[PDB]
């Protein structure tokens, strides 16, 4: 969204005679957005020489100028968000001093004031200015932990809840969902690997973790190449129990997708690759050997049984009562999480705690994408069955959090580009089939769940505690052209 | 409130292009 404010200021004092043009411009500027760089104060200063009328909305403008244009500009277009909010930053302050020099006093509400605009926008700045020194400072630049992650998501909530009241503003709006998109994509991947290890885990179990921890985290953490020689060595005895003849290898189903982790651990080093495409002994994927070599809580970790559970190839006789109490208690944890808004600590624990259970997003689209390439019709018992449509439901409600995790922001363009994103999910997941419905209405329960924004009625009448009879209009406009819904009516 | 009729409409267009 783009609109040439000077253009707009031309017709402004072309026609400045008639209110109408001038409300009529004031908002395709409002609804359009304008670069920082372009907004000098010679520039505004002519926005408002232009329309001198102060009728409502001109009058209001004459009050709370900077505010309703910060409520509307655009920083991310030109890649610098911190140095042109800081330009607009010094221009307005000149603005206020020039108003001030005109006259100061807290007129109106003083929850909304250009000078308390500008503290404002000025603590914001600081706050983006922080953000990026911790995220260059954290990362090593361009390339234990958890408590000090638990420190800095800390003060990101607090630097949120104290721009909590400034949501509605477009430029904050995108800052704040550019920071928290930074953050999300930083702590998805950074997360440690204490809970990986435990007793019952076998070496296969082990040694498959850790190859889905190298392929979701790999940035800083650089021990693992010499930690996984040593365990090849250690284990000598074990890969040969769990592993069929190179003969009849490829052959079997499933260990195609399993034939990329496998070669990883048979080479011998995770950073060699099977570019020449050769043949190596495959891991039975057969259950007769996974549950005696390996704990059921960590197949999803395993593509070949996902694999073959999806296509519905497995033998009836084979036996698969552990992934179905493993799925069955899984889903019952992860369903009877409360429908209130989880805090932002309590979304990030919930996400490492997913991240837990090998749900990659790359992972999870690519092997839900076989779920709809498997066939519909096919042969099969009860229990296999509910197997499955369980793990539609699993996986596809993982893949639309993620997917919807990776653009979250307490902001309505969050909220704006989400009706789209769950339309667009609902046209690929489901398609024009029905039998979806039921894992649908949780999919859609889980969406609202974990990702709502919600904005209180109290909360626009403090943002209105004094504002009169005509403020009420354009800030309602404003909020209907953001939110798209007619969220309230006015009736004191 | 007829043109940013115009414009909401070419912005849901310009959306369906992109899906």
């Amino acid at each position: 969204r783009t609109v040439d404010f000077k253009k707009l200021i031309e017709q402004l004092r072309a026609r400045a005679t008639d209110k109408a043009e001038a409300l009529n411009t004031v908002s395709q500027l409002e609804i359009g957005a304008v670069d920082a760089q372009d907004v000098t104060a010679s520039a505004v200063r002519a926005f408002v020489g232009a329309l001198p009328s102060s009728g409502y909305h001109f009058g209001f403008v004459r009050q709370n100028v900077v505010f309703y244009l910060l409520s509307h500009a655009t920083v991310q277009t030109a890649r610098d968000p911190l140095y042109a909010a800081e330009q607009l930053h010094e221009q307005l302050d000149r603005f206020l001093r020039h108003q001030h020099d005109g006259g100061g006093d807290e007129d109106r509400l003083p929850f909304y004031h250009n000078g308390a605009t500008l503290t404002a926008f000025q603590k914001l700045l600081q706050t983006l200015r922080e953000i990026q020194t911790v995220i260059a400072e954290q990362s090593g630049g361009t390339a234990g932990q958890q408590p000090l992650v638990r420190r800095v998501i800390t003060q990101l909530e607090t630097a949120a809840t104290e721009a909590r009241p400034y949501v509605n503003c477009r430029a904050v709006a995108e800052l704040l969902d550019l920071t928290y998109q930074r953050l999300i994509y930083w702590a998805c991947t950074l997360m440690p690997y204490v809970l990986f290890r435990r007793d019952t885990d076998t070496e296969l179990d082990t040694v498959l973790l850790m190859h889905f921890f190298y392929t979701h985290y790999r940035s800083v953490n650089g021990d693992l190449a010499v930690e996984f020689q040593n365990y090849v060595k250690n284990s000598v005895r074990h890969m040969s129990s769990f592993v069929s003849s190179d003969i009849d290898g490829d052959q079997k189903p499933g260990a195609e997708h399993m034939r990329d982790v496998s070669y990883k651990l048979f080479v011998g080093n995770l950073q060699a690759r099977d570019a020449s495409g050769l043949m190596f002994p495959i891991i039975s994927t057969r259950i007769s050997t996974v549950n005696l070599y390996l704990s059921p809580e960590r197949m999803f970790f395993h593509p070949g049984l996902i694999s073959r559970l999806l296509s519905e190839e497995v033998s009836p006789r084979a036996n698969l009562d552990a992934y179905a109490r493993v799925c069955d208690r899984v889903l019952e944890d992860h369903l009877h999480t409360p429908r209130r808004v989880q805090r932002l600590l309590d979304l990030t624990q919930m996400v490492m705690r997913l991240v837990e259970l090998g749900f990659n997003h790359d992972t999870c689209a690519a092997y839900a994408q076989m779920a709809l390439i498997q066939p519909a019709s096919q042969k099969s018992s009860l229990f296999v069955s509910e197997i499955r449509e369980k793990l539609i439901q699993i996986i596809y409600n993982f893949y639309t959090f993620f997917m919807c995790l990776y653009v979250y922001s307490p902001t309505f363009l969050f909220d704006h580009r989400r009706r789209l994103i769950l339309e667009q999910h609902r046209s690929t997941l489901i398609g024009s089939k029905e039998e979806l419905q039921h894992v649908w209405s949780n999919v859609t329960l889980n969406v609202n769940t974990h990702f709502a924004v919600q904005y209180t009625e109290e909360d626009f009448e403090a943002h209105t505690k004094g504002a009169t009879e005509a403020e009420r209009e354009y800030l309602y406009r404003d909020l209907h052209s953001k939110w798209g819904v007619h969220l309230f009516t006015l009736r004191p | 409130g007829d043109l940013e009729l115009q414009e909401t409409l070419a912005t849901e267009y310009f959306a369906l292009l992109h899906g």
